[PDB]
């Protein structure tokens, strides 16, 4: 089972990227295609709520693993397709489906717009992905709209034996690099459910939370 | 999809040139970690010139082996070398290179018992080459004595014995001004030359130097001083000690010096 | 009433590129930049920068209307150089010049504190 | 579900002997003594249907799992030059 | 997001048998069988909705349809594992009682859909219907359940009913289908489609602004109803039975 884990730095600099991308050239094996994600949230508009009852919904939109969005809400994960290829063959054959659907971002931005309203957005596009002896690391800076915002890591393994000492290596790293101010998150959703992008959904979201 | 006959005869040549590369880089790793991600912006100085920078994972952190493969119409030759490359914002910038040792060597003569000779003698050498740029760094002056100084007899006998064809013995030879940073007092006392003895399989480090003048107090015992004087050469004596890790010698050399 | 928000100073809409290069069709080696929600402040000093490199043949920049917050800048350079490259140089020469600036101010400072 | 699909399925699959990609494996064990036997694979495929792919696969005596060599080949001649390369390392090693 | 061009029909069970064999004569294809299981889901009425801008009517409140294919395992009685799984057994799916109850369908709890009332005007010959669709993948978490996920969205539960028929495919891209309607309650599961079958051709277009292609499903629509003339009737719905608006309801069964 592999495992996963975020890092999200708040007081980084514009070439913070640059200085670790090189302080771990040493190890670099070898380096792969650019990596983009979205990340927005929705707030409720009903004023009729309990009080037990969030407000919120984070939806994350990965797009290197093949065009998927996740949404999140009380620990509660929910995740959607759009693309033609990765339709189930039952739903196409007995007629469930139409065959081109849309994806859920817009469903919540154009039909039930009255329910949720759309309040933030952050953006990272253009990242750089490297492989390391047996780890592979994903840079990328994140934009909102005002400007830069900070920096974003996020490591995948498929052995679970030595996460932990990687983790601790790359902490390390960034210490020499004097960035002191780091979150850090390898969170489970379901200790008995393992669903990967899932789980790598909501250690985002728990990296990313202010 | 070429269109232009110098476009065909330089996608040959590449053809002949990338085709000699694969072969040798798969040579190389069926026995060795190539780069894929360094580009140097100048050719290194020595009819087409590639550079491949190679290593291992126990290898000192920065030292690559480089190949400048010069390719022409009818010949190929190899040069080897040793060399020290960092990455800083965004740039490949060359630490240094050493050009006194460049093995210049024909494509067919190369093969795998060569290969894996080269793999185990590259250690030392790069050994050798990383000590002398940290005696650079300590502005020290030095020499290697190589296979052909050693098997030349030039050097004293004394440190010659005892290494009976050992790639774990290194010898280099330093001057007496530079190992003391300048003091030119001590000139008149030891030889301007001395030597530092590392053996490896014995991780010893033994500094000899020899008396400029035969003084009477060599005839005092100085065996509380961890001084040993060479039985064949009276006036050469030496310092003997063990060390643990070569990233702190020269704190060694230093407790050398202040003895 | 017709005025439009002030925030669009600063804040680049949805879908918005902070810089936009496009080649020049007439003179060889020659780039027209635009760049969004800016003003003379930063314009000026790039180009004064760029005045100064022995390889940068023109530099030129302006403001069509000052309703809007956007500027176009032209470069062109000599044969065998990139005018991104020009661009780079500049900026790093006005970053280094920053830094040093702000160095020598916070030194002064602190002596005439000393002296205060 | 219905029938007509799974009885195309059916008699579809029933080629699969025929159509699939021709593959093959070798296994040698050489006889060695100090309980150190290593290990020679080499797997043969087409996978273009033309092309001969041979993969190597030596395991010197020292670990189960501590493959010594693995490589793929295009080349009958480069297969041939490893070939006695490792058999004149075998050699050094049974000399040593 | 499809542009569904639409027409509908219904047969008696009598001549079901004789109207297969003609399909099989047209398109040169067999009969493939088919199931599936649709939930409608509803804003709930606890939550006031004042965002719906009353002056303006911007938007206005609808209903979220759930389906899903469940296996013939659930469907088939112990009296019928002995005839072949093919679309024959249809002609004992003629009784009110149905294998598949409320509890299992409750135990139960995809493809995501919503849907517009037709397009207005007296000129259109087809069922012009605008459909937005999605799919949901699978989930994680603590109350991971679609029960659980529409109670999320603002949604709950409605009714449901269970769908049977066979497919035809034919050339351009048509599909027609022959369909029995069963909905399911705790009181029981009653066929609203009695002695008869449900006939609804249909062609799907991906994109609405291209129109020589909508021109061409239309010809191409129009071309098979005229070729079933004297046998059934194919005939354009009511545009006011299939609105699925929350603030007027009914349902074209």
């Amino acid at each position: 089972m592999g495992k996963s884990a975020v890092i999200f730095v708040e007081r980084a600099t514009p070439a913070t990227l640059t200085e670790l991308k090189d302080a771990l050239s040493n190890s670099i094996l070898s380096v792969r295609d650019p990596w983009s994600i979205d990340f927005r949230t929705y707030r409720c508009s009903i004023k009729n709520l309990p009080a037990d009852v969030s407000k919120l919904m984070y939806s994350i939109t990965f797009h290197h693993h093949g065009r998927q969005t996740v949404l999140i809400k009380d620990n509660s994960a929910m995740v959607t397709t759009a693309a033609a290829a990765d339709i189930p063959p039952a739903l196409v054959f007995n007629g469930s489906s139409t065959g081109v659907p849309e994806s859920i971002d817009t469903i919540l931005s154009s039909k039930l717009s009255n329910i949720w309203m759309q309040r933030q957005l952050i953006k990272g596009d253009a990242g750089e992905t490297l492989i390391l002896d047996g780890l592979t690391v994903r840079l990328v800076n994140l934009f909102s709209s005002t400007g830069f915002k900070g920096l974003l890591i996020e490591l995948q393994a498929d052995e679970a034996g030595e996460f932990e000492t990687k983790i601790a290596g790359i902490e390390g790293h960034l210490a020499e690099i004097r960035a002191k101010e780091y979150k850090t998150s390898s969170d489970s959703l379901g200790p008995d459910t393992s669903n990967e992008i899932c789980d790598l959904a909501y250690q985002y979201v728990r990296a990313l939370e202010l | 999809r070429a269109e232009g006959p110098e476009e065909l005869a330089r996608i040959l040549q590449q053809l002949k040139l990338d085709k000699i590369i694969h072969v040798l880089t798969t040579m190389f790793e069926n026995t060795w970690s190539c780069s894929r991600i360094i580009k140097i912006d100048k050719p290194i100085r020595t009819l087409l010139q590639r550079d491949l920078f190679i290593r291992l994972p126990h290898w000192p952190l920065n030292w690559y082996l480089i190949l400048s493969i010069i390719s022409s119409k009818t010949s190929c030759v190899v040069e080897k070398r040793i060399g020290k490359i960092v990455s800083q914002r965004g740039k490949w910038n060359l630490k240094y290179l050493d050009n006194s040792n460049v093995m210049t060597v024909k494509l067919e003569s190369i093969t795998y018992q060569k290969i894996m000779i080269l793999q185990r003698t590259i250690l030392n050498r790069i050994i050798n080459h990383m000590l002398i740029d940290s005696l650079n760094q300590l502005e020290i002056r030095n020499k290697i004595c190589s296979s052909e100084m050693i098997n030349e007899q030039k050097l004293p006998q004394y440190i010659i014995q005892g290494s009976n064809t050992n790639d774990n013995i290194s010898i280099i030879t330093l001057e007496l001004e530079s190992f003391l940073e300048g003091s030119k007092a001590l000139n008149s006392i030891l030889e301007s030359s001395m030597f530092l003895r590392i053996d490896y399989s014995n991780s010893q480090i033994r500094l000899y130097a020899k008396f400029k003048r035969n003084t009477m107090m060599i005839q005092c015992q100085i065996d509380k001083l961890y001084i040993h004087f060479v039985q064949e050469e009276p006036l050469a004596f030496y310092l003997e000690e063990s060390f643990t890790n070569l990233g702190i010698i020269v704190q060694y050399l230093t407790k050398f010096r202040q003895k | 009433m017709n005025a439009p928000d002030r925030f669009e100073l600063f804040l680049l809409g949805e879908g918005e590129s902070k810089l936009k290069i496009d080649p020049d069709t007439k003179a060889p080696n020659a780039v027209v930049i635009t760049f969004e929600k800016e003003d003379h402040t930063l314009g000026n000093l790039i180009r004064a920068e760029l005045l100064n490199d022995r390889k940068v043949l023109f530099a030129a920049y302006k403001v069509e209307h000052p309703f809007f917050a956007r500027f176009k800048l032209r470069i062109q350079t000599t044969e065998g150089y990139d005018p991104k490259d020009a661009l780079k140089n500049a900026c790093n020469s006005i970053i280094n010049k920053l830094g040093a600036l702000k160095t020598n101010f916070e030194t002064e400072w602190n002596l005439q504190t000393l002296a205060a | 579900d219905d029938e007509n699909i799974t009885k195309l399925n059916k008699e579809i699959r029933a080629f699969d002997k025929l159509l699939n990609i021709p593959r093959r494996e070798l296994k040698i064990n050489l006889p060695l003594t100090e309980h150190k036997s290593p290990n020679l694979s080499l797997m043969l495929e087409s996978p273009n249907y033309c092309n001969a792919l041979i993969h190597i696969k030596f395991s010197a005596g020292t670990e189960a799992n501590a493959v010594s060599f693995d490589t793929t080949f295009s080349d009958f001649k480069e297969v041939e030059d490893f070939l006695h390369f490792i058999v004149a390392e075998y050699i050094q090693q049974k000399k040593v | 997001m499809v542009q569904q061009l639409s027409l509908f029909g219904s047969i008696g069970d009598d001549g079901y048998d004789l109207l297969i064999s003609t399909l099989t004569t047209i398109s040169g294809n067999p009969p493939l069988l088919y199931n599936s299981l649709c939930t409608v889901w509803k804003p709930n009425p606890s939550y006031d909705v004042e965002n719906v801008n009353s002056r303006n009517q911007l938007v206005e409140p609808n209903r979220i349809k759930l389906s899903k294919e469940v296996p013939f395992s659930y469907l088939i009685d112990e009296t019928m594992m002995d005839k072949p799984l093919n679309f024959r057994i249809l002609k004992s799916f003629t009784n009110d009682k149905i294998p598949l109850n409320y509890a299992m369908t409750r135990n139960i709890l995809w493809s995501l859909q919503i849907s517009d009332i037709p397009a207005a005007g007296n000129n259109r010959s087809v069922s012009m219907q605008t459909i937005a669709e999605t799919i949901i993948l699978s989930s994680a978490g603590k109350n991971s359940s679609v029960s659980s996920l529409m109670n999320g969205l603002g949604y709950v539960f409605e009714f449901q009913y269970l769908t049977i028929g066979v497919k035809f495919f034919m050339k351009h891209g048509l599909i027609l289908e022959l369909q029995k309607i069963w909905q399911i309650e705790e009181a029981g599961n009653s066929q609203i489609t009695s002695g008869g079958f449900l006939l609804k051709a249909y062609i799907n277009v991906s994109r609405g602004t291209d129109i020589d292609r909508i021109n061409y499903t239309e010809t191409a629509l129009m071309n098979l109803k005229k070729e079933l003339q004297g046998y059934i009737e194919l005939s354009v719905p009511d545009r006011q039975s299939m609105d699925s608006r929350v603030a007027h309801g009914n349902i074209l069964i």
